[PDB]
Parts: C-alpha cells; structure tokens; sequence
RNA sequence: GGUUCUCCCCGAAAGCUAUUUAGGUAGCGCCUCGUGAAUUCAUCUCCGGGGGUAGAGCACUGUUUCGGCAAGGGGGUCAUCCCGACUUACCAACCCGAUGCAAACUGCGAAUACCGGAGAAUGUUAUCACGGGAGACACACGGCGGGUGCUAACGUCCGUCGUGAAGAGGGAAACAACCCAGACCGCCAGCUAAGGUCCCAAAGUCAUGGUUAAGUGGGAAACGAUGUGGGAAGGCCCAGAC
RNA sequence: UCCUCCUAAAGAGUAACGGAGGAGCACGAAGGUUGGCUAAUCCUGGUCGGACAUCAGGAGGUUAGUGCAAUGGCAUAAGCC
RNA sequence: GCUCAACGGAUAAAAGGUACUCCGGGGAUAACAGGCUGAUACCGCCCAAGAGUUCAUAUCGACGGCGGUGUUUGGCACCU
RNA sequence: UGCCUGGCGGCCGUAGCGCGGUGGUCCCACCUGACCCCAUGCCGAACUCAGAAGUGAAACGCCGUAGCGCCGAUGGUAGUGUGGGGUCUCCCCAUGCGAGAGUAGGGAACUGCCAGGCAA
C-alpha cells in the first residue's frame, strides 16, 4: 500500500479537483500513460494497475510511477449518527487533474508497452491514453 | 457631451444590489422607459454596467 | 526549410485566441535581436503534421508572411493537456 | 473474508440472513429489530480437509450433519 | 570589519535624532586626524565644519590626533556655530566611545555656549 | 476534543494612504511588526501605529530588506 | 386555542450578544411615525491605498519518485583480541541533478470586494442623530464560495446574492422556494418577455443547408462494435493493389 | 471561561458534538536606563574526548534565541553580557 | 476574603426513582410505516493470473473497476 | 571641471557577491609603544591614550568581467467581475480585467551636499 509515512496532520479538508495537471510530459520513460478524465486514484487501484502491468513487460525494463496518494479519505463507521467529529482514516487517494502523466516505461517493445498500458486501464477508474516521450 | 438616449429592456427583479442602485442612477424607472443624458465616460461606465439589459441609441 | 504561410494576428487576447483556436488555427509569436516582436497567426492541423519530425526543433525554419519570408527557429512549444493538439509556439528569429 | 487463523475463508460460503429476534422489549424488538444473523457455513467449499472433517464428523450443534 | 561595526552602533541614535528635527553634531575620528561638522535637520546639507585638514588650526597644533588637538578645533567649530548663531545642537557619539578625544571635543563646544 | 477558538481580536489597519486624520489617530492594529513608524508616527507598546501629528497617511517601503513604513504628510 | 366594521400610506425578521438560556426574554441590526441637522448618502469615472485567497510555485515547514557522487555500515578476504585494507547480490537518502503535492507551507501574486478623496449627471433626501410605538430573535429554497457526510440526501452547518417568507400573472403537463415579470381600477385595443407556433390548444405542416433509422428524440455510465456522416494526412495505387 | 492557528472565500467580522494545540502563571528581576556584543549548523586540528563535551580557523548564513502554546515579529535588535 | 470554572455568577446552602403516574404541549423531537438517499445489502457487467487433462473466454475467477434495484441494516427527520 | 579621498543624504537588489588588474606627493588601513586616561567576567585582540619608521598584502576604493546573484519583456496560459448556456463531482460562450512560472534579452548602477589633496 503506497502510503505517506511521517505526516503532519491526520485529517484534511476535501478540496476541489479543478484546474489542469502539471506533469503533462513523460520525463523518465520513453512512453507514458496520460489520463483523460478528472478523478481519484486510491492506493489499491495503483497496486491493481502496476502489478498487473509489470507482468506484461515480464520483469523487463523499468516502470516509473509519477503519482502518490498523499491525501487521506475519512469515512464514518456504519450505524453512526451524523455528526460528532470527523470519521477515522480509511485509506489514501491522489487527486488527478486531466492530462496527468501517470506511468513511464523504457527498455520495452512499443507494442508490448502499448498493450501493457491497455491492461492497466482496466483497473483504473479514469479514461487514459497512450503517449510517448516526445522530443522537446 | 451631447444628448444620449437610453432605454430599459429587462426587469430589475432578479438583479444585483449594485445593478439596482446603478439603474436608478440612470433614472430609468420602468422597462422600455426612455431618458436623455450627457455623454461622458462617467455615464458610459454606468451604460457599460448594465449593457446586457439596456438598448442605447445616439 | 518548412515554408509556413502565416497571417499577422489582428488582435491578441484570451477571447480572440480561443475564437480562432476553434477555427482550426492557433496563434504564435516571433522575437529576436533588436527588432519588434510580431503577433503571428497560423494553421494548427497541417503544422501539427510538420512538427511530427524531430528535426522540426533543430532546423532553421522559414515562415513566409505575405512575401516576407523570415528565417526563424523553434524555441519552445505549448501543447494541449491530453488531446494531441497545440496551444502556442514560441519562435526565435534566426 | 470472515478470516480464520490460516485460510481466510472468503464470504460466499457463509450465507448471512437477517431475521427478527425472539423475546421482549417493545415496538422495536418485535418488528424492526432485524439484523439477527443466521450464518450458514457449508463445508463443501473451503476450510481445507483438516478443518471440515472435524466439523462434519464431530457431534455438536451449531453445525449440522451436512 | 571595523567600519561596519561602528556603523551598527551609530545608526541607533542617528535614526532617533533624524526624526527630531534638530542639528546633529557629527564627528569622525581617525588615528591621526579628526573631523567635525553640524548637519541641517534635513540631513541633506551642512551649515559649518572644522577639521585637522584646515591650515587655520593645523599649524597652531603640535600633533593632529591627540586630546588637545580636539580641544582646539572643538572651540573652532563652536565659534563658527556662534558666528551662525546656531545653538540647537544635539551631540552624536557616532559609534566612537565617549571618553577619548571626542570627550575633550565636546567640552570646547559646551564652553562656547552650545545648548547640549 | 476540539472546538476551543479564542476570539477575533479585531486586528488589521484602520486608515489608508490618502486619509486626513488627527493626533492620536490609530493607523494600524498590527500584532507583530508588519509595518514600522517612519516619521510623525508612534510605535506603541503593542507596536500599534498611532499618529502623533495631524495630516494624511502615506505608505512607504524602504531598505534592502524592504520593510514597509508609514509617515504622515503634514496636512 | 380564539380575538368581531371600512378605506388610504409605509413596510420587517427568523441575525448578533448574554441568559439554569435553547419553542422565552433583553439590548443591538432591520420596520414605522414625528423632528432637527450636512451635495450627507447611493451608482460611474479617475486618483491614492492595504492586503494573499484563486491561481501558481517548491528556497523555508512537511511530503514524493528516480538517478550520478559516495561514504556510514554490513555478507566476505579475516583483526583468527583491539589497529589496518578492499569489496559493496545493497539503503543509495544526505551533498548534485531531474519530478509532483499541501486548510493549518510561501522567495511570488489577480479578478472582485473594502477604505479615503476629487468630479458630473441622476434619485421621493435614499446618510446621520434625537424621541414615540414595534414585531421579530424556529427560517426554506436556488446559484456561487466552502466545512461535514459517501464531492449521498427535499441532510446539516457558515459567507454572499436572489426568490419565497409577506407577490399574484405567463412558462416549466401538474409544481411556494427555478426562468420571465412586480397586480391602484375599468376597456370585446395595440407591442413584446420567458417560453413556444401539426392536433388537443393561440401562433410557420415557414425558409436554407446538413444529421439520425434507433420512435433515437423520449431515464442512465465503464466497456464493446465492419452503424453511419464530416475532416486532415499517409500506406498503396492502371510499371495493375483489395 | 479565556489565549493561538485553520476553517474564513486577499478589510473587519463569521457556525458546526468542524480540524490541531494551550492558560488558571512566572519575575524585585527575566524590569528601566547606559555601554558592549550578536548566531544555528557543517569541514578540520586537539589530553583521557571515540559521533557531541570545551578550545582554534574557514565555510555558512539567521534554520539561533526570544520564561511557557501557537502566530506575527525582532539584529537600528525586542536576542546575549 | 467564595476552582461564585454551569466561569454576565438564580440563595451561604440543594441528590435520586416512578411500568399507577397526573396536567399542559409538540411530528418544533424519537419508536412502526410512508418519503429522499443508497454507505451497507442484494443483482448485473468490464478486466484477468492461476486452479482447471490441453485451454483464462467449459467452468470458477482473486487483485481492482463501472452501473442497476430499492426486498438488509442504516443516514436524514419532510408527513402523522 | 576632472582623477580623488573623507563625512552626510536620495534612488534601490540593475543598487550585492566571485575572478583578474589597479592606487597612496595627499588620505586611509595596517603598523609602534602603553607606569600613567581608559580597557579585558584572561589577553593593548577589541577599547582608550601617546606617536608614527615601514607597507599598499590583508582592508578600503576604482576598472574590466554577468562567472553568478538578480532583473525581466512580448505573446500565450491559469484564474476571475458581469450577463447567458451546458453531457452543470466540472466547463463553455460574449465581455472587461489579467497572473505565477517560463523564453529572448538585459543586467555587475545613477544622483546630490560640505571639507581638503592634485594640474589649470
């Protein structure tokens, strides 16, 4: 479970996921998996994606993860009167602005990479596209 | 600053406090009401304030 | 080398830009030396096919504007977030 | 999951039904006091040979002949 | 170094005296030489000045840089101040510790009738 | 285990650059030292800025560190 | 719980503070009547201002991925007791470099809003003060900015505005709180607003060029698909391709 | 009950059984004034001392300190003597 | 000279039970049902390694994702 | 007027550092001594006094240098006041305002008051 160690506050405000992403290009890898929609990405959904995706490359090349949850979602226990403080920390999730580059890879065949990311999209709750690290 | 014709084209019910205060500043009371003033940037600003609901003729 | 028949921008601004960006065209800019920077307007589609080559950011390009062909160079580019499109391209007069 | 010491025992083999209780206590206890669970863990599924054998051959209630 | 050190000490009273609209009495001491002058409440221009660079007192003294040297020119600067009739004077320790020549300097000024 | 806010101590500035005031007129109620008396202004014990002389307020900022000052243009 | 004739004029609030106070009450804000004092006050333009939120950013507070350097340390060669030395199936952070994030982070920094001043037009003098009488101190909803909740609720809690509250009429089939628009009265008069114009039912079976075959329109997504239309480029192409 | 920050939407102000911490003192000096001074943290050398004792140089630059929580602030020091 | 800390402090001084309870009120506020919602529950679907004789698409199908119903417990208190 | 030196203001990070060069008839710094004024919670370091042979290295100032710090267009982009609309957990249209970052380039200053040295 990708999770923030040594944090300052335990719970934070929900905020709004407006605006557009900053990490628009593929820095590390040669190809990227840039997202289309606007949504949330839990730590579990990252594991479902990456682990299932790394099997496609078959232990070849390196996978660069360009995201981190760093935001705790608190939910109330079942059968609880509405009110009386915020709920307990349930998990972690990252806020993704459209056009965000999520994964990077290199030392991998184009079509294998094209297919590996296809499998990754299945576990991801956000629409995405296959992009490559373009020159300049 | 010659004469300038200003007319009201919409209501003042669902309007902003500033807009309401501005509309009475122009003197326009009822809808379709006409009025005459002197063309100056001060008035032009007010004209620009409620342009969405005002028909202006020179 | 790549000849670009671009038009001088009539008006700059946020509204005008998106207005012509909907018209399959997008704005650009040029500068370099003591000369005055000029607001350049051109197509996006065909130019999109031009920048597909890596040599597009190394070649001393030639943008012809109403007879006046300027030898320019591609400094930097501003793209669209997710859709494979362009926003604006910086052109250094070379 | 209804987690057992080693084998997790994933829910789907443990049928959970909500019925009404039995007793006294007013309006709540006679009608709406549901969630009175009736578990049903068949040994035909998981709970490996060592577990299920002592739950099918053993003489005890809360566990049936099947 | 030494300069900046003396500056951080001087700025203290100088700011206070800058906002009081009075003629501040600034002095500048060196091992062999001494300077003295008054400043207008504005801090832009000066009114009078006297130092060891002036022949009028340099010839009269034995050595430029000792107690008596400041005592002589101290009277000199106070006299042209007396010539200008200016009395609203406020002394400035100017970072220099008040005990050496600067001490003897203020005396001749005070003997002339300077209000401070 | 929470919800124990103290009070809104009515901080902030009172006057602005371009307003004529009288002697004793408080300019700003700053807690720290976000400003400093340039001239004709007094820095209270709470480092609050009050006008010692009548006139108009003018905001300035000087020095390499550039800490904002306040003086009074005699009026 | 109830509180009986008539007409004319104006016209609230459901907030703040304290309360053995929380369906009460008191002061204040907001209503009204009379009076006294100012181009007083309101809208716009220009001028002089402070703010740091949005956004952005990552030097500081924390947090994030990876790599070059590289030593602290360790499995070993063994010091077969303490010194010494290499290596490093490694953590690879710290220095150096590249990359994201933050209500309680800020080397930056809007739009609005707010204060003061100058000037013109306009407004029933709408500002302020004094005095008489108040009611009210349970608010709802829509939009926008947010807390909480499941970015659930005709949920709840604040800021701000509108509406209802205390406003009918037209439209949304029906529909306080949505869109339009403020009922002094009469008229078998005309023009329009939102919204609509085959019939029920008043108004174009209007005009022009495209699009869909599903009654789509007329409940709904991830995802799948030789459904089809428009657009650019390219592979290839009568030395003959599918 | 009171104090700090956030929530708070860049004036003030603004709720929640909303999100995190504190106070019910201390001081005759830790106050006033006059004078002087002003770091933290790394690199290195050195007796027991080896990662830190303390001293000495350079770098560095205010992350120091400020009776106590936080916030704003302070070297012209409100910091230290 | 009173942690008059329930801190604008009802008197120096003041704890509980009522299922025989009584009265005045309230859906301004609970229990049942109805309503809104759909966390939970149930139902369907996308993806898929492995088990499965071969083979994931014979069958299950975890890890995760997207919807539907309103029969589960709930949330909310709009009706009484 | 200038090369200047010294004291005092205004414009401010373009106004501050790094590297090399460069100045002393004057001035300044260093430098000499200190029973005695004065000084060290020890020490003439600092401070003060009495003088000043020597030096121009350190220090200070000037010149070149952007090598940096740093400043910073133009355009675009984000956001947003107002009026509408939408597939209204967010965006779009008309309209006005308009960042931060980043790019080109630039950027190591300018000016004033008083007192003397130097050649007129």
């Amino acid at each position: 479970m990708l999770q923030p160690k040594r944090t300052k506050f335990r719970k934070m405000h929900k905020g709004r996921n407006r605006g557009l992403a900053q990490g628009t290009d593929v820095s590390f890898g040669s190809f990227g998996l840039k997202a289309v929609g606007r949504g949330r990405l839990t730590a579990r959904q990252i594991e479902a994606a990456r682990r299932a995706m790394t099997r496609a490359v078959k232990r070849q090349g390196k996978i660069w993860i360009r995201v981190f949850p760093d935001k705790p979602i608190t939910e109330k226990p079942l059968a609880v009167r509405m009110g009386k403080g915020k709920g307990n920390v349930e998990y972690w999730v990252a806020l993704i602005q459209p056009g965000k580059v999520l994964y990077e890879m290199d030392g991998v065949p184009e079509e294998l990479a094209r297919e590996a990311f296809k499998l990754a999209a299945a576990k991801l709750p956000i629409k995405t596209t296959f992009v490559t690290k373009t020159v300049m | 600053a010659k004469t300038i014709k200003i007319t009201q084209t919409r209501s003042a019910i669902g309007r902003l406090p500033k807009h309401k205060a501005t509309l009475l500043g122009l003197g326009l009371r009822r809808i379709g009401h006409t009025v005459e003033r002197e063309d100056t940037p001060a008035i032009r600003g007010m004209i620009n304030a409620v342009s969405f609901m005002v028909k202006v003729e020179e | 080398m790549f000849t670009i028949n671009a038009e001088v921008r009539k008006e700059q601004g946020k509204g005008a830009s998106r207005r012509l960006r909907a018209a399959n065209k997008f704005p650009a800019i040029i500068y370099g030396g003591k000369e005055a920077p000029l607001a350049i307007e051109l197509d996006h589609d065909k130019v999109m096919n031009m920048q597909a080559k890596a040599e597009f950011y190394s070649e001393v390009l030639t943008i012809v504007v109403d007879g006046k062909e300027i030898k320019v160079k591609a400094q930097d580019v501003q793209r669209h977030p997710y859709k494979p499109k362009l926003q604006h391209i910086d052109f250094v007069r070379a | 999951i209804v987690i057992s010491r080693h084998v997790a025992i994933p829910d789907g083999e443990l049928e959970i039904t909500a019925i009404r209780a039995q007793g006294a206590g007013g309006q709540h206890v006679n009608k709406t006091s549901t969630a009175i669970h009736l578990r049903f863990d068949i040994r035909a599924s998981s709970l490996p040979e060592y577990y299920k054998e002592r739950l099918l051959a053993a003489s005890h209630h809360l566990i049936s002949s099947d | 170094d030494k300069k900046s050190a003396r500056i951080r000490r001087a700025t203290r009273a100088r700011r206070k005296l800058q906002e009081l609209g009075a003629t501040r009495l600034v002095v500048h001491r060196t091992p062999r030489h001494i300077y003295a002058q008054v400043i207008a409440p504005n801090g832009s221009e000066v009114l009078v000045a006297a130092s060891t660079v002036e022949k009028a007192i340099a010839e009269q003294l034995k050595y430029t840089g000792n107690k008596d040297a400041a005592a002589a020119v101290g009277k000199a600067v106070a006299e042209r101040a007396l010539e200008k009739g200016i009395k609203d004077v406020s002394f400035d320790r100017s970072g220099f510790q008040y005990h050496g020549r600067v001490q003897a300097l203020a005396d001749a000024a005070r003997e002339a009738g300077l209000q401070f | 285990r929470n919800g124990r806010d103290s009070e809104a101590k009515r901080l902030g500035v009172k006057r602005f650059g371009g307003e004529s005031v009288l002697a004793g007129s408080i300019i700003v109620r700053q807690r720290g030292t976000k400003f400093h008396a340039g001239a004709n202004v007094g820095c209270g014990r709470d480092h609050t800025l009050f006008a010692k002389a009548d006139g108009k307020v003018k905001f300035e900022v000087k020095g390499p560190k550039n800490r904002k000052f306040i003086s009074i243009e005699a009026e």
